[PDB]
RNA sequence: UCCGCGGCGCG
DNA sequence: CTCTGAATCTCTTCCGACGCGCCGCGAAAA
């Protein structure tokens, strides 16, 4: 019907506003109180818009069909449908014209750039508080120039009439009628040709891609300032009945009432000649009661009701969180659905869940009139719901049989990822409340404290067969964030498989050997024998050959009871010894993913059922239980609190003596109460953990104690340390709410009493956390909207792009710990080449090959320490990501399939977890291993150490099989005592430098001469305390003398004959300079040995706004300056608190230059040469500059292992594809350099797809490409900045959008996901994709 | 009765395909009135069809097979009944 | 409580909303972008248009559930029509191109 | 009789 | 010494989870 391919947007001319208006409103009436009728010409007159009785005139001379499309002429009321006062727009015409608030408040303001002229004079013009001339010829008086009345009076006295000049609204539409378009757009061209100001320039270019816009859309900028409003359609703002014969109205009445009020007074103060006051003043108010209508509140005081409330203006309508766009669009309430609170299920079986008789009859009411229509148990639709509505035995038969196979959708607020919406096959129970399979809930986050959970029914077939292809539980084992499982035992499960799988020394029949589980079985039911019996079963397995069958084998070996009856349930084919050990919670998810990835997913779902089972049962049959005495005191506590009291008193007396300082005092008074708290916590550990118990041959040994409070901490399921050492232990110190650290901690534990004082301490980290969740959520969520919102677009669309770049991928260590092994990090990726065997030329893996399970192995087996990838950041595609480029899915354990859309995955897998993050010199060598150096410049002393004369290098631990397990930062000039390749044991240093001090190296031997050393102007003679001796400090530039500044201090090498000693590798002499405030212990002509230093230079982020703000790309405080070009240095002119630094290029003829602020730290010395992206001066690095210099790899390396670290840090798992995909999403903006042969225009930020394409067709051609850069914004500017406008408006700050789109007069192509949503048509996306494939098959065909 | 897909996912090889093919299938199984290919068990149109579609020998390309076939089929009868038409007025 | 059939808001003919007015649930944007990370493409439109906005699309999935038929027929929804003519009640001229 | 606002509570 | 251009300050502009129950209010005109 519609099925409209695209959507113009473009300012309207007053014609085709006439043409769409029915008329013309002229009274500030709505209804006669009398008789609730609408009036004759006011906001809802009927023979404007329609009448309000269907098919029905006002004057009754109709009221039948028969009379369709009949006008009538006794009130002038045609014949239709009331529904058409929905559609027909009023028009006023206003006596003069006035402007639209958007085109001059909305910043930058379109008409003041237009017309060149500051928003000032603009506005005082438009309110009548000055005049403007239109037209001054002989006239002293420019056009655009500003007179205010006095001036006015001097210059018509001057000059009679022949200048003209006028107040705002009026003079602005003639002079937009008075513009010339080409003229002005290539005398701003021939001006930016010209320009030498930077910033002119980019006036100039703004105003002209303005102006060029404008002109492409063939807008009229006279359009621009509106002269006749359009009136909403009447229904859209509706007259509520309120009870007494009241109404309640919208705002909208309010402000249609004041601008008619407004008008119809200036037309009757027009017709009659008023004096120019009262008419300014007058028009004034109407220009102000168009912008209350269009845009209340823009403007200083918004205008009110009696309620001292803004009146909701249409701008109002659309913009804001409860506007138009997230209430009613992306937000629909639908029929169909049910909500109830929740309730636990341990029976159900995992595909479905428990729905209460009540509920379910009423959703499937009309199935149920279909149904029993169709078997005729009634003949119309009255006489069905008749008896539906008396719950005959027959209702309940058809409601069983209706629902048999009928998948409904459960759902429950918030929902923070794809998990918290899934499907169920629903069974009728009686009651009112929905049971649940306790593992999906646990998945759920979701506890059954009172928790509501909605449903919703998928009406059409096809809906339901979609619900029971993904949907459905069974089919999601795996987090899509990460693919751990996600179906995971919780709470009482986990505590009985951990009490059954345990073990104790003497037991019921210990000892005994048994044939099967079947024979443990039978003698446990029969009690004759503990669970915990260390007994011999003869156990047989199965498993997977090459050839995918089951090889069977069986032996005896020694396990426990329980262990026995658990591997009864245990599904044929895994190995036994994942079952012959305590099973942790942690143990049981690993143990769960091998089976599905070793069989498939229903022996996976049958044994995660038959565990749930299990578990329970002998949870139960356990009857573990909570104690007073578990809380075991350890009675050291007493005396470590004793030592500590008199320690602390000690150190009290020593700071009352003066000896120690309050700081100094408080620091160490805390060392040793952490410490004192770390023994009693070791003691209540020790105590808690062991147990003596008679053995067989009646004497005590130990055990794992089978303290309830223990059995459930070690388990994992609801209990850590902390708390441990909280209720059983000094719970510690707390924080004061600045977050400094109380001096006296809190010492009685839980089970102690508590002093009132201690409870009002610990209140305060309480309400702390409280609080800050409550913002935290808040936070989360709003930052998990942006990068949905950013990251829409992105849909797989290409198997594989043929590509062959990739991207390096190496396990993540820092102070000799792996943080990640690469396993992790490349499983499930896709190799970016094939892989060698590491030392050898054979292919260890071909290219293009997922790494699954048996890869990893044989590549972790081959010591592989460092791999390519292909990556989503370098698929050369559009508009989509090949297959291979992305990787193996993370939910269904293969390849992605063609239609899914990665970005809002990825966007919901990175903000889920956002709930639990916060928000507020000598290295020894950890292992015994080889050490290596990278990039190392290094001089050897006259003692034979090794000092090094590079800045970046890395020192490095590699094994002896080829991999690293050690990363250290070298500074330049530190002393190593190892060389590389040399083999070293642990716990040895072999770093040494200071910190604090900074050495200035020496090449070779032979005597430093001082060089424009002058005391006073550049240096100062001092007798050191450190050691008495003669000293010379460099003075700093403020320091020294304005006329010693030109003198540069420098430090040549002479030869035993004072002949200059020339680098090696170099002509030229061997000259240093020493900075300000550095320091010369040694004097002129004094001898020095290779390797001699004589300068002794003197020397946090919370969780989720660290990873808000990386994401965002703020500029960091303090930029880390990056070398532009490599080469040599070279330092010129010194500004006040800047210098001029030269990079001159080895090769390259223009030397870049730079300023740098002199205060801060430089790095670099005249003489080094250094290469492109060197980091200058030390510090924090903005992304930008990474961009710019580096390239896109090195940001994305970069923002991987930023995220990565703090999620790491809270403790959360996130796949890096994630973090990949948004930072893919964020470099769609490219500038263009020069366009080439390109048809584009320099400095244009485009589409990067675009000119891809472009410049592959050009070199189609033959032709020059565009050359081009890349750009990185944040995630908020990169998406306001696209296409498909209306995906902007949805997102933020609509009336900017809105107007930009407007005047450009752009046209959307549908795309965009949000975009096919809110038009509600198929997305192209999922099943929807090969629909739209089609799609562009039939826009091809036709 | 149906807990999972997987079988019919690989015998498919994606889920929207079999998506989309089950879908088609299971309408030309309701308003067609057409007898499935597999035993029902009182099993509804989106089982019986779920079950046709797991190696009940059915793909896209046989139901295109199928579709080919009853229009060929349907144009041959209008063509005979036109030519009885034509002979009754003969 | 659940909801069938009852009334809607007169502005944009949307089920109401609160159990004491019989009202329906609400589908954040959030069950969007839920649905979305799946393949839930099907379910998304019927939802979106024929259980909520299209009164001659909600009338006609009514009568062809009567008579057994669980065929979708998407139309435009109206919510979608009344922000084109707040727009252009803006004075910002908004079309449909190729219609 | 369909609306909005203010407060309260649940997650 | 005087002007021009870039930096710095001042002013303006946006935007701060999501469901869901309750309660009691809104408007008068001659
Ligand atoms: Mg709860
Ligand atoms: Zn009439
Ligand atoms: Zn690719």
């Amino acid at each position: 019907t519609e099925e409209f391919d695209a959507i113009k947007i473009a300012l309207a001319s007053p014609d085709m506003i006439r043409s769409w208006s029915f008329g013309e409103v002229k009274k500030p009436e709505t209804i006669n109180y009398r008789t609730f009728k609408p009036e004759r010409d006011g906001l809802f007159c009927a023979r404007i818009f329609g009448p309000v009785k269907d098919y029905e005139c006002l004057c009754g001379k109709y009221k039948r069909l028969k009379h369709r499309g009949v006008i009538c002429e006794k009130c002038g009321v045609e014949v239709t449908q009331t529904k058409v006062r929905r559609e027909r727009m009023g028009h006023i015409e206003l006596a003069s014209p006035t402007a639209h608030i958007w085109f001059l408040k909305s910043l930058p303001s379109r008409i003041g750039l237009l017309l060149d002229m500051p928003l000032r004079d603009i506005e005082r013009v438009l309110y009548f508080e000055s005049y403007v001339v239109i037209e001054g010829g002989m006239t002293n008086l420019e056009r655009q120039q500003i007179l205010t009345e006095e001036q006015y009076l001097d210059a018509l006295e001057e000059f009679g009439d022949e200048f003209d000049a006028k107040m705002g609204a009026e003079a602005i539409q003639a002079l937009l009628k008075s513009m010339d378009l080409e003229q002005e757009c290539e005398q701003l061209r021939e001006e930016l040709n010209e320009t030498n100001s930077e910033t002119k320039r980019k006036k100039l270019t703004k105003r002209i891609k303005l102006l060029e816009a404008f002109v492409q859309s063939g807008n009229k900028p006279e359009w621009m300032i509106l002269t006749v409003l359009p009136v909403l359609p009447p229904d859209l703002r509706p007259l509520v009945p309120l009870d007494g014969g009241r109404f309640a109205t919208s705002d909208l009445n309010d402000l249609y009432r004041r601008v008619i009020n407004r008008n119809n007074r200036l037309k009757r103060l027009l017709d009659l000649a008023a004096p120019d006051i009262i008419v300014r003043n007058e028009k004034r108010m109407l220009q102000e009661a168009v912008d209350a209508l269009l845009d209340n509140g823009r403007r200083g005081r918004a205008i009110t009701g009696s309620n001292k409330r803004p009146l909701k203006s249409l701008a109002d309508m659309i913009k804001g969180k409860q506007g138009r766009f997230r209430q009613n669009l992306l937000g629909k309430r639908v029929d169909y659905s049910g909500r109830s609170v929740i309730t636990v299920g341990p029976y159900l079986r995992l595909h479905q869940c428990g729905l209460p008789k009540k509920m379910a009859l009423e959703l499937f009411k009309p199935f149920i009139y279909g149904k029993l229509e169709l078997r005729g148990l009634a003949t119309t639709i009255k006489a069905a719901k008749k008896m539906v509505e008396r719950e005959e035995a027959v209702v309940w038969d058809i409601l069983d049989e209706v629902i048999r196979e009928h998948p409904v959708l459960l759902n429950r607020a918030p929902t923070l990822h794809r998990l918290g919406i899934q499907a169920f096959e629903p069974v009728l129970i009686e009651g009112k409340a929905i049971q649940l399979h306790p593992l999906v809930c646990a998945a759920y986050n979701a506890d059954f404290d009172g928790d509501q959970m909605a449903v919703h029914v998928p009406l059409t077939l096809e809906a339901q067969l979609e619900a029971r292809a993904l949907m459905m539980s069974t089919n999601n084992i795996l987090s899509p964030a990460n693919g751990e499982p996600i179906i995971v035992p919780s709470q009482d499960v986990v505590l009985g498989l951990y009490y059954m799988t345990r073990d104790c020394v003497n037991a019921k029949g210990e000892g005994m050997v048994l044939t099967g589980p079947k024979e443990a079985e039978r003698l446990y039911r029969s009690g004759l024998a503990s669970l915990h019996a260390r007994v011999k079963v003869r156990i047989t397995e199965y498993e997977k050959d090459a050839n995918g069958e089951l090889v069977a084998k069986t032996s005896l070996k020694d396990t426990t009871v329980g262990r026995a009856i658990l591997w009864m349930i245990v599904p044929k084919g895994l190995p036994y010894s994942i079952v012959n050990q305590a099973l942790g919670k942690k143990a049981i998810s690993k143990m769960l993913n091998t089976c599905y990835r070793i069989l498939g997913l229903k022996p996976t779902v049958i044994f995660a059922d038959q565990i749930m089972y299990t578990g329970f049962a002998y949870a139960a049959r356990s009857g573990a239980s909570v104690g007073i005495d578990d809380m075991v005191i350890p009675e050291k506590k007493h005396e470590i609190i004793s030592e500590a009291e008199a320690e602390v008193a000690e150190i009290q007396e020593q700071f009352q003596s003066g000896l120690v300082t309050a700081g100094e005092r408080y620091n160490k008074v805390i060392d040793i109460w952490a410490a004192a708290n770390d023994r009693v916590s070791k003691a209540m550990m020790d105590n808690l953990q062991t147990e003596t118990v008679i053995n067989r041959d009646g004497q005590e040994e130990k055990q794992v104690s089978f303290n309830s409070i223990y059995m459930m901490a070690d388990s994992g399921a609801r209990g850590s340390a902390a708390q441990i050492r909280q209720l059983a232990g000094m719970r510690g110190l707390m924080a004061k709410p600045d977050g400094s650290i109380i001096e006296t901690p809190i010492t009685a534990n839980f089970r102690e009493g508590l002093n009132v004082l201690q409870y009002f301490i610990s209140t305060h980290g309480a309400r702390k956390g409280l609080a800050d969740t409550a913002l935290k959520t808040a936070n989360s969520g709003y930052l998990t909207r942006r990068l949905v919102d950013v990251a829409q677009d992105l849909v797989v669309t290409e198997d594989d792009c043929g590509t062959h770049e990739g991207i390096m991928m190496t396990p993540v260590i820092e102070g000799g710990d792996v943080k990640e092994p690469l396993r992790d990090r490349v499983l499930g990726r896709v190799t970016a080449e094939d892989v060698l065997k590491p030392g050898t030329a054979d292919i260890l893996v071909p290219r293009n090959t997922l790494l699954h399970e048996q890869w990893c192995d044989l590549l972790e087996e081959n010591s592989v320490d460092a791999v390519k990838v292909r990556s989503v950041v370098s698929c050369d595609t559009d508009f989509g990501v090949c297959a291979h480029c992305y990787g193996r899915d993370l939910a269904r354990g293969h390849i992605i399939n063609k239609g899914e859309a990665i970005g809002v995955i990825a966007a919901q897998s990175i903000g889920e977890p956002g709930t639990q993050l916060t928000m507020r010199s000598s290295i020894q060598v950890k292992n015994k291993g080889s050490i290596k150096l990278s990039n190392v410049k290094s001089v050897v002393n006259s003692s034979g150490k090794l000092v090094i004369t590079s800045r970046n290098t890395e020192l490095k631990l590699i094994d002896e099989f080829g991999r690293t397990k050690e990363s250290y930062k070298v500074p330049y000039g530190a002393v190593l005592a190892k060389g590389d390749g040399e083999q070293v044991a642990g716990g040895e240093t072999v770093a040494n430098w200071d910190p604090h001090t900074m050495p200035v190296i020496t090449e070779v031997s032979g005597f430093v001469r001082f060089t424009d050393m002058i005391d006073g102007q550049t240096i100062t003679r001092q007798t050191d305390e450190l050691t008495g001796l003669s000293s010379l400090v460099v003075l700093d530039s403020a320091e020294r003398t304005a006329g010693g500044k030109d003198l540069r201090p420098a430090l040549k090498i002479v030869d035993a004959q004072g002949n200059d000693v020339l680098i090696p590798g170099t002509d030229m002499p061997a000259q240093y300079f020493l900075p300000g405030k550095a320091i010369v212990q040694l004097e002129d002509g004094v001898q020095i040995s290779s390797g001699d230093t004589l300068a002794r230079i003197p020397q946090i982020t919370g969780g989720l706004p660290r990873v808000a703000d990386l994401f965002e790309a703020r500029r960091p405080k303090e930029p880390a300056i990056l070398a532009e070009i490599s080469g040599i240095v070279s330092f010129g002119k010194e500004t006040k608190g800047k210098r001029r630094l030269v990079i001159t290029p080895v090769d390259g003829s223009d030397p870049y230059e730079e300023m740098i602020p002199k205060w801060r730290q430089l790095n670099v010395f005249e003489g080094e040469r250094v290469e492109r992206g060197d980091v200058i001066s030390d510090g924090p690095e903005a992304p930008h500059d990474i961009l710019r210099l580096r390239g896109v790899h090195a940001v994305t390396r970069y923002i991987v292992n930023e995220v990565q670290d703090v999620y790491r840090l809270q403790g959360v798992k996130i796949n890096d594809k994630h973090i990949e995909v948004i930072v893919r999403q964020m470099l769609r903006k490219a500038t263009i350099v020069n366009a080439g042969s390109s048809d584009f225009l320099e400095g244009e930020q485009v589409e990067y797809s675009r000119v891809k394409i472009a410049n592959r067709e050009l070199e189609a051609n033959g032709k020059v490409g565009a050359t081009y850069s890349r750009d990185l914004l944040g995630i908020t500017k990169a998406s306001l900045a696209t296409e498909s406008f209306i995906s902007a408006a949805s997102f933020q700050e609509t009336t900017r959008v809105l107007t930009e789109a407007a005047v450009a007069g752009k046209r959307d192509e549908l795309r965009g996901l949000k975009e096919n949503v809110i038009v509600g048509r198929l997305i192209p996306a999922g099943t929807g994709y090969a629909y739209h494939q089609d799609r562009m098959r039939r826009r091809a065909a036709g | 009765a149906r807990v999972t897909v997987q079988d019919a996912v690989e015998k498919i090889g994606n889920r929207f395909d079999l998506v989309l093919v089950a879908a088609r299938r299971a309408r030309q199984m309701q308003v067609g009135g057409k007898d499935p290919l597999v035993p029902e068990e009182n099993d509804k149109t989106t089982v019986i069809a779920l079950r046709e579609i797991e190696e009940g020998l059915i793909n896209n390309q046989i139901l295109d097979v199928r579709e080919r076939q009853e229009q060929q089929e349907q144009e041959a009868a209008e063509l005979q009944a036109v030519t009885a038409i034509a002979e009754g007025r003969r | 409580h659940a909801r069938s059939t009852g009334s809607y808001s007169l502005v944009t003919q949307q089920p109401l909303g609160g159990k004491a007015q019989f009202g329906g649930q609400r589908f954040g944007e959030m069950e969007v972008w839920a649905l979305e990370a799946y393949g839930a493409a099907y379910t998304l439109q019927e939802m979106l248009t024929v259980k909520s906005d299209d009164v001659n699309g909600r009338t006609k999935m009514y009568k062809n559930i009567v008579d057994g038929n669980h065929q979708m027929e998407p139309g435009m929804p109206e919510s979608f029509n009344v922000l084109l003519k707040e727009i252009r009640s803006l004075g910002i001229n908004i079309e449909l191109e190729d219609e």
